[PDB]
This record gives structure tokens, C-alpha cells and sequence, in this order.
């Protein structure tokens, strides 16, 4: 209960450091960020992959060239979220019309 | 000398034309932008400068004729396409 | 960009001169080292005006 | 007799002491065209796009 | 085929008649090597066929659609092989399809030997032979669907083609059609596939959605035209 | 000084009536009057005007009469009726400025220091010329040129207050108006905008013709602004703006597809109800 | 020196030091030297602080006037080492002052969030309805020239 809490604090500090760094960079070697953060390349790569997977930091990780890329996802999407749903909504409407078609 | 067809000019053109070394073209464009003459930007990685400048000059009556021809092209495009839109929308213009 | 010798091998043109003559027979040419957009705004403007028509002009 | 008298006028003496006279407005073409300029938009707003962010927000809503 | 090209099918035709015409012209273009349009027409026929009845018609159309899709290199969905009213009838076509997915020549030959009577009974024997020789094309389509870049020797090893040059010829022939979008590099051995650009911001969605306009506005126009108010 | 002149649709009617009234027999083709209105150090609006007995001679275009005492007397009457309006400037039709405009403006400068001329064109009302406002300025001609007077153009608008918009609306209400802009009127507006742009371009090209052949002297600020306009033209190449396709396709979906589907489905449902109601009536006919 | 820091344009560190070392570091006969730029420990600290300030003014001026600058080019332009220049730029942006997003080969000094389609299209639309400076242009065209039109 002190090892667990301190491990969680260490992970939180590592995440806070990693987001307070790489913020300048848009495409940075994992070797450089490992050197800057004073951690092993594999360890920091695993932490970065986990952080991306949890969606706690936007970006992608190109292991093919040992780089980390940063970007953002456009929020313009929202209209489709309405659009798509409306389509399925009127799908129901069409179904109901089919019943009326069975009346005729 | 480049009528926006190729606004990107490489540092080689400025170096040769202005008879300056390619290291000082940065400072030259730097000064030009600072004093308000031009409002472009510099892409040093590809060695180009985007140019949107607002300093005009006297226009050399042959140059006035050339600009009048350009305006003729513009106005004929606008007229042709007004005709197109009118012909297409004739049903709804009424 | 396929090289001339491979074409000669696999085009079954056993005589290289025959292969070259067939290359001249087609627009597909030898090349130097033997190695053989815009926004239209016009038609789709017409499409949009067509939609406008189909909305108007009654049934 | 195309138009009917009002009650308010009728109690205040209409058709007893004074009669209403039909009123017609003499508007020639020139005056009407001149008045048309009050809201004649422009040759410009026919060509100005809506604020594209505002357009997207309106579409969303 | 000659009759079809010179005769225009009425658009106001009945649903059943449209489905029958679609099936017939699909069989035409299928036995006439126009596989892609044949498959499209057969799917369109299945859409307009009656849902409750027409068991035999749907069985025949499904058999032909299976054969055409297999010839195209695609794999028919397993769902159709599961409906009761269609299952046993398509059972011979099922054992066939598996072989095409595996490329097992012996399985293909055994299926043909044990089901040629049924195949001829519905007149799919010749197309099935063409499929027996297009199994390799199906395999190449799968390989290029999975891999982005791949050496030709890998193609030969995976497809049991017994030759790198033979694999090169086969992939070149397949990419000549619309089967595969790639770009062979004989200098090294790549079968590099075409870069997948963003379909958005490419005027393609505008074209598709314009077609969908044309359709929906057309539907609204016919609907508002067919109101047919009565006299009394 | 003034960055806008607002002309109410009553000085317009006053000018038109004055012009017709004179031109019954008054073939000078150009009449002069005085326009009053509320003054501002900001946008200036004009609300009333009157017509002074004016005469002009085509000889040398420098001999003319504007009855200044008549001006004073009408202004006295209007002040008695409505002291809120003060003399703002003078108007005259005949869209071609004569030579007296500045000179006459000088006479108006004594009754109003910032006297603005307002040409109110009567007959030509094709596209966009209800009125044009000018103000005299004190500069010779430019940095390095001889002396002149050089009226300056000021943006002019047409606007009405309440109880005057109602009169305009009532005189209107022909097949015109329809303030709600339906699709047909919007496309008509696009066509009108193209027409106006083409007309302006043709005016500029005519000026450039008259300059290139030497008929007109070179105006340096004119050429400077022409260069500015030509540089200001955007580029539809440069495949970063071509990604505008994106938003166009975006526009498409919300419009087109969704809307069409909904409209088409609603129409189809309306057809079902009719095809039912008709057979209901037919079966009842039983 | 002060005016040079007031205006825009670069600030070459080598030229600045070669032109002001004898004045800021040493003593002039007419004007006594500063006690703040001497050989004292705080003198050297303030000298390095200015070296940062000339570098930071440089960086800000590029962000206002550059789009993409090669790392080596930028490094020599501010006369720092590549690693130290990258570290300084990272410090600058991290403080949320000079917007920038450094790539290893691009070290961009701005190019704000590559104008999203909405922003870019709004920019283009504004440029278009700013071309209605034409209408003023033409109306003044007839106005200022009408008094020449009747004088031909």
C-alpha cells in the first residue's frame, strides 16, 4: 500500500514528464526522448505505446524508423454523427412505411 | 516579373539576380518584409519564398496594355460563365 | 520501367533486332537508358444548378 | 364599395357627417424602381460566401 | 446478347420481370467474360427478387452469383450458404468455394467429379472450369490484399507456382485487369501496391453523393407525380 | 470627416419628383437642390430635402445661379417644421458631374462646412447606382502634382427609419419582394452578382483603354489599386486549397444526401397515404 | 544597440559581439564601462543572458517571418550548437510563448496548425470579398477622372 501508491505516482510522474516533453517535437526519435528522459529506449517505447493506446496523449509511434509522431484529430466529425444516426432513424421510418404498404 | 503563376522563387534566383551569396538572401528578404515592402514568407528547407506583396509602381504604357489584356481575359471569363449560369438556371430564374 | 534485355527474354523475341522492331511497332518505346489536381468548378456547378432546378419548377 | 367602412370611424360620425373617399396610390415605374434600392442587396452579396465556420455550425445545428 | 444490345428494357417494368431480365442478362455477360458487370447485375437481381417466394429463382441466381464472384477472385459470403431454403441446393457450390479459398487442386477435382451432374443441371459447368483455372488469380488477389510489398519468390512459394517467372507473368496478367492495383518492379522483385490516397478530399465522394442525389430527387419526383387524385 | 452617407428613401422620391416636375418643360436635364438631415461626426444620414431655383449655362460651365436666399428661406421653413434636421449638403441629378460642382459646393460650404454633394441618378437604375456621394478636399492633386479640388467618393447607403419603411413597403408589394430568400431568388442573386462584376470589369477595361491610347492621363493611385487587385487574386491550383474539396464534399452530405433522403422518404410516405386514401374511397364506393 | 533591438530583422551574434565587445565588456575613454557586463560572475551571467536574448529575439522574429528552417541553418543563424539550439527552442515552446513544433529536419518556427480547411477557406473567402475593393476602385475611377472626362 506504499509500494503500490508510489509505483502509481512514479507512472504518473513519467506520464507528466513525457507530455511536458515531446510537446515541442512533432516527429522525434525515441532514442532522443529516451536520452532526454533518462530511461531505456524499450521502456520509454512501451510507456509511449501504452499512453497512446489509452488515448491519454494524441500521437502515433512509427517503430519502423524509431520515431514518435504527434498530431490532433479534427472535431469537425460531429455532423456525420448526427447524419449517420438520422439515416438509421429513417431506416425505421421506411420499415414502418413497408407495413403501410402491406395495408395496400 | 512573376505574375503569381510561380510565386515561389528559389534562393538561387535572388542570389544570381541580386549578385549576392545565398547566405544573405535570408537577410535580404528579412529586411524587405520588415520594412513593409512585401508580405511573403520563407521556406528555408526547400529554399523558396512565398510572395504576396503590396508595393506597386508606374506602369510603362506597354505594361498598361498587358494589364488591360489580362483584365480582358478576366472579364471574358466572367461573362462566359455568367452566360453559362443563366442558361443553366433559366428554368428557375424566370 | 522494364529493361530492354528482360523484355527481349520474356517477349519471346529471340532476335533482339526483332524485339527492337516490335518496340518501334508500338508507341511503347525504348527510352534513353534502354528502360522501356484542379478544381473543375464548371460541370459540378451545373450539377448544383440542376439540383436547384429539381427543387423548384414544381413537380 | 370595394372596401368596407370601419366600426371605429362609423361611431365617430362616418356616413353621417363625412363620407370616406377611396384612396389610390399613383406610383409610376420610375418611383417604384427608385424605392426598390432600399433593400436591393448589392452586386457583391451575390458573390460573398457565408462564414465557413458559421456555415458548418449552422449545418450542425 | 445481340438482342439485348438492340433492345431497351422498359424502366416502368414490374419487379419480378426486372429481376428475371437482370438474371438473364447477367448470365449472358457472365458466359461472355464480362464478369464484373455480370456480378453487379446478379446482385441487383437478387435485390429485386421476391423475398418470401421464388425459391428456385433465388437458388439459381445465388449459384450463378457464387460462380461469378469466385471467377472475379472475390469470396462469396458464408451467410447465403446458411439459409435453409438455400442451404442444401448450394451445398455442392459450398464444398467448391472452400477449395477456391484454399487452392487445393485435388479438392477442386474431387468436387467436380462428385458434382458434375448437379453443375450441368443448372448449366454452370463451363464457368466452373474457368474458375478451376482462375483459382490462382483468386489467390493472387488475396495475397495483394494482405501484403503491400512482396518479392515474387514469395508469391511463387505461397501459391505453389513452382517458378518465380511464372508468378511474375500471373501477377502481371492479374494486374492488367482490375483484379489488383499494384506496380511490379522486375529490377528488384517488388509487387508494390498502389498508394492508398485519402478518398476524402478527392472529388470521388462528390461523384458518389451526386449519384445518390440524382436517385433521391428522382424518387421524390416519381412519388409526387404518382399521387393520382380521384375524380369524386 | 464622413465615412458614410445614408440617404433615406424620401430624398430619393423628393429628387425624382423635383426632376419630373422641372423636366415637364425644364430641359436643362440637371436640377440642383439642397438636402438636410441629422449630422454626425460619424456616419451621416439625410432625411429630407428641398429644391432651389437653379440655372446653369452650357457656356464654359462656369456661369450659374443658385438662389441662396431661397435656400435660406426654405431652410427657415424646414427648421420651423423640424429644427432637428440641419443643412447637410446639396444634390443634383445628371450623373455626369459638371464643372460647377466644386464651385457650387463652395457656396454650400458656407451654409454647411462639411457640405457633401450627392448625385442622385434618376433614369439609369440598372444594377447598383442609386446615389453617389462626394466631398471636396483640400489638397493640390497629390504629393508632387499641381493644384485642383478633386471631390472624393464616400460610401453611400440607402436606409429608412420606421414609419418610412412602412410607406416604402406599401408602395411596393408587387410580385416583387419576398424577403425570405428562397433558392430561386438566391441563384438569381448570384446571377446578378456575376452581372455586376462583369459590368465593373468592363468599366475598368474601358478606362484602361482610354489610358493606353493616351486619351486619359495616367492616374497613379488607380494603377496602384489595379496592381493591388491583380495581386489579391487567389490561386485555385496549389493543392492545399484544392483540399477545399473536403468541405464541399462536407457540404454535400448535410445537403444533398441527408436532406434528399428525408425529402424523398417524406414524399414516398405522402404517396402511401394517398394510395391508401384513394382505395379507401373506392372501396367505400361499394 | 537599443534601436536594433526595437526593430525586426535578424541579429547576427558574431557581428553584434565584434561590434560591441570593446564597449560592453571593456571601458571606453569618453564613456565609462558598464559594471554589469564585466568579468565578474554576474557580468558573465548577464552576458550569457543577453546571448539568450539575442537568440530569443532571433527566434521570435523567425516565427513572425519564417515557415520552415533547416536545423543547421537556424543553428548557425543564432550561432549556437544544433543540440543547444533545439533545446532552447523546446524550452521556448514548452513555456507556451513561441508557438512552434520542431521536427528533426524541419524545426519549423510556426506554420500554425496547418490552416484547417475551415480556416483556409475563410481566409480565401475574406481575400475574395476584399477584392470588392474593386468597386471602390471603379467608383473613384469614374469620380476623380470625371473632372478630367469633361476636360478630355
Amino acid at each position: 500500500i506504499i509500494s503500490t501508491h508510489l509505483a502509481k505516482l512514479y507512472d504518473n510522474l513519467l506520464e507528466q514528464n513525457l507530455i511536458r516533453v515531446i510537446e515541442p517535437f512533432s516527429r522525434v526519435q525515441i532514442e532522443h526522448i529516451s536520452s532526454l528522459i533518462k530511461l531505456s529506449k524499450a521502456d520509454v517505447e512501451r510507456k509511449l505505446s501504452q499512453m497512446i493506446l489509452d488515448k491519454k496523449f494524441h500521437g502515433i509511434l512509427d517503430q519502423g524508423e524509431g520515431v514518435l509522431i504527434i498530431f490532433d484529430e479534427p472535431p469537425v466529425d460531429k455532423t456525420y454523427e448526427a447524419a449517420l444516426e438520422t439515416i438509421q432513424n429513417m431506416s425505421k421510418v421506411v420499415d414502418s412505411l413497408y407495413n403501410k404498404a402491406k395495408k395496400l | 516579373t512573376r505574375p503569381a503563376n510561380h510565386r515561389q522563387l528559389t534562393f538561387e534566383e535572388i542570389a544570381k539576380s541580386a549578385k549576392i551569396t545565398v547566405n544573405e538572401v535570408e537577410l535580404l528578404v528579412m529586411k524587405a518584409l520588415s520594412v513593409g515592402l512585401v508580405k511573403g514568407s520563407i521556406d528555408e528547407v526547400d529554399k523558396r519564398v512565398h510572395m504576396t506583396w503590396v508595393q506597386p509602381r508606374v506602369l510603362d504604357l506597354q505594361q498598361i496594355k498587358g494589364m488591360k489584356d489580362r483584365l480582358e481575359f478576366w472579364c471574358t471569363d466572367v461573362k462566359s460563365m455568367e452566360m453559362l449560369v443563366e442558361h443553366q438556371a433559366h428554368d428557375i430564374l424566370t | 520501367k522494364i529493361l530492354f534485355t528482360e523484355a527481349t527474354r520474356i517477349l519471346f523475341f529471340n532476335t533482339p533486332k526483332k524485339m527492337t522492331d516490335y518496340a518501334k511497332k508500338r508507341g511503347w518505346v525504348l527510352g534513353p537508358n534502354n528502360y522501356y489536381t484542379t478544381i473543375p468548378s464548371t460541370e459540378l456547378a451545373k450539377q448544383v444548378i440542376e439540383y436547384a432546378r429539381q427543387l423548384e419548377m414544381i413537380v | 364599395h370595394l372596401n368596407k367602412p370601419s366600426i371605429q370611424a362609423l361611431i365617430h360620425g362616418l356616413n353621417r357627417h363625412y363620407y370616406s373617399i377611396t384612396i389610390n396610390y399613383r406610383k409610376n415605374e420610375l418611383e417604384q424602381k427608385m424605392l426598390l434600392n432600399l433593400h436591393k442587396k448589392s452586386w457583391m452579396e451575390g458573390l460573398t460566401l457565408q462564414d465557413y465556420s458559421e456555415h458548418c455550425k449552422h449545418n450542425e445545428s | 446478347e445481340k438482342l439485348v444490345s438492340k433492345s431497351v428494357f422498359p424502366e416502368q417494368a414490374n419487379n419480378n420481370e426486372w429481376a428475371r431480365y437482370l438474371y438473364y442478362t447477367g448470365r449472358i455477360k457472365a458466359i461472355q467474360l464480362e464478369y464484373s458487370e455480370a456480378r453487379r447485375t446478379m446482385t441487383n437481381a437478387l435485390r429485386k427478387a421476391p423475398q418470401h417466394t421464388a425459391v428456385g429463382f433465388k437458388q439459381t441466381v445465388h449459384k450463378l452469383l457464387i460462380v461469378v464472384e469466385l471467377l472475379l477472385g472475390e469470396i462469396p459470403d458464408r451467410l447465403q450458404f446458411r439459409q435453409p431454403s438455400l442451404k442444401r441446393s448450394l451445398m455442392p457450390y459450398f464444398l467448391l468455394t472452400q477449395a477456391v479459398r484454399t487452392g487445393n487442386l485435388a479438392k477442386f477435382n474431387q468436387v467436380l467429379d462428385q458434382f458434375g451432374e448437379k453443375f450441368q443441371a443448372d448449366g454452370t459447368y463451363t464457368l466452373i472450369i474457368r474458375l478451376r483455372h482462375n483459382v490462382i488469380k483468386t489467390g493472387v488477389r488475396m495475397i495483394s490484399l494482405s501484403y503491400s510489398r512482396i518479392s515474387l519468390a514469395d508469391i511463387a512459394q505461397k501459391l505453389q507456382l513452382d517458378s518465380p517467372e511464372d508468378a511474375e507473368f500471373i501477377v502481371a496478367k492479374a494486374i492488367r485487369d482490375g483484379v489488383i492495383e499494384a506496380s511490379i518492379n522486375h529490377e528488384k522483385g517488388y509487387v508494390q501496391s498502389k498508394e492508398m490516397i485519402d478518398i476524402y478530399s478527392t472529388r470521388e465522394p462528390q461523384l458518389a453523393f451526386h449519384q445518390r442525389i440524382s436517385f433521391c430527387l428522382d424518387i421524390h419526383n416519381m412519388s409526387v407525380k404518382a399521387m393520382r387524385f380521384p375524380p369524386k | 470627416a464622413v465615412q458614410k452617407v445614408v440617404v433615406h428613401p424620401l430624398v430619393l422620391l423628393s429628387v425624382v419628383d423635383h426632376f419630373n416636375r422641372i423636366g415637364k418643360v425644364g430641359n436643362q436635364k440637371r436640377v440642383v437642390g439642397v438636402l438636410l438631415g441629422s449630422w454626425q461626426k460619424k456616419v451621416l444620414d439625410v432625411s429630407n430635402s428641398f429644391a432651389v431655383p437653379f440655372d446653369e449655362d452650357d457656356k464654359d460651365d462656369s456661369v450659374w445661379f443658385l438662389d441662396h436666399d431661397y435656400l435660406e428661406n426654405m431652410y427657415g421653413m424646414f427648421k420651423k417644421v423640424n429644427a432637428r434636421e440641419r443643412i447637410v449638403g446639396w444634390y443634383h441629378t445628371g450623373p455626369k458631374l459638371h464643372k460647377n460642382d466644386i464651385a457650387i459646393n463652395e457656396l454650400m460650404k458656407r451654409y454647411c462646412p462639411n457640405s457633401v454633394l450627392v448625385i442622385i441618378d434618376v433614369k439609369p437604375k440598372d444594377l447598383g447606382l442609386p446615389t453617389e456621394a462626394y466631398i471636396s478636399v483640400e489638397e493640390v492633386h497629390d504629393d508632387g502634382t499641381p493644384t485642383s479640388k478633386t471631390f472624393e467618393h464616400v460610401t453611400s447607403e440607402i436606409g429608412a427609419e420606421e414609419a418610412e419603411e412602412v410607406g416604402v413597403e406599401h408602395l411596393l408589394r408587387d410580385i416583387k419582394d419576398t424577403t425570405v430568400g428562397t433558392l430561386s431568388q438566391r441563384i438569381t442573386n448570384q446571377v446578378h452578382g456575376l452581372k455586376g462584376l462583369n459590368s465593373k470589369l468592363l468599366d475598368i477595361r474601358s478606362y484602361l483603354e482610354k489610358v493606353a491610347t493616351g486619351k486619359l492621363p495616367i492616374n497613379h493611385q488607380i494603377i496602384y489599386q489595379l496592381q493591388d487587385v491583380f495581386n489579391l487574386l487567389p490561386d485555385v491550383s496549389l493543392q492545399e486549397f484544392v483540399k477545399a474539396f473536403y468541405l464541399k464534399t462536407n457540404d454535400q452530405m448535410v445537403v444533398v444526401y441527408l436532406a434528399s433522403l428525408i425529402r424523398s422518404v417524406v414524399a414516398l410516405h405522402n404517396l402511401i397515404n394517398n394510395k391508401i386514401a384513394n382505395r379507401d374511397a373506392e372501396k367505400k364506393e361499394g | 544597440l537599443l534601436k536594433l533591438f526595437t526593430t525586426m530583422e535578424l541579429m547576427r551574434w558574431s557581428t553584434l559581439v565584434e561590434d560591441y565587445g570593446m564597449e560592453l565588456r571593456k571601458g571606453s575613454l569618453e564613456s565609462p564601462a558598464t559594471d554589469v557586463f564585466g568579468s565578474t560572475e554576474e557580468g558573465e551571467k548577464r552576458w550569457k543572458d543577453l546571448k539568450n536574448r539575442v537568440v530569443e529575439h532571433n527566434i521570435r522574429i523567425m516565427a513572425k517571418y519564417y515557415t520552415r528552417i533547416t536545423m543547421k541553418r537556424m543553428a548557425q543563424l543564432l550561432d549556437l550548437s544544433v543540440d543547444e539550439s533545439e533545446a532552447f527552442l523546446s524550452n521556448l515552446v514548452v513555456n507556451k510563448t513561441i508557438f512552434a513544433k520542431v521536427d528533426r529536419l524541419a524545426g519549423i518556427i510556426n506554420f500554425q496548425r496547418p490552416k484547417d480547411p475551415n480556416n483556409l477557406l475563410n481566409d480565401w473567402s475574406q481575400k475574395l470579398n476584399s477584392l470588392m475593393s474593386l468597386v471602390n476602385k471603379t467608383t473613384h475611377l469614374i469620380a476623380k477622372e470625371e473632372m478630367i472626362h469633361n476636360l478630355q
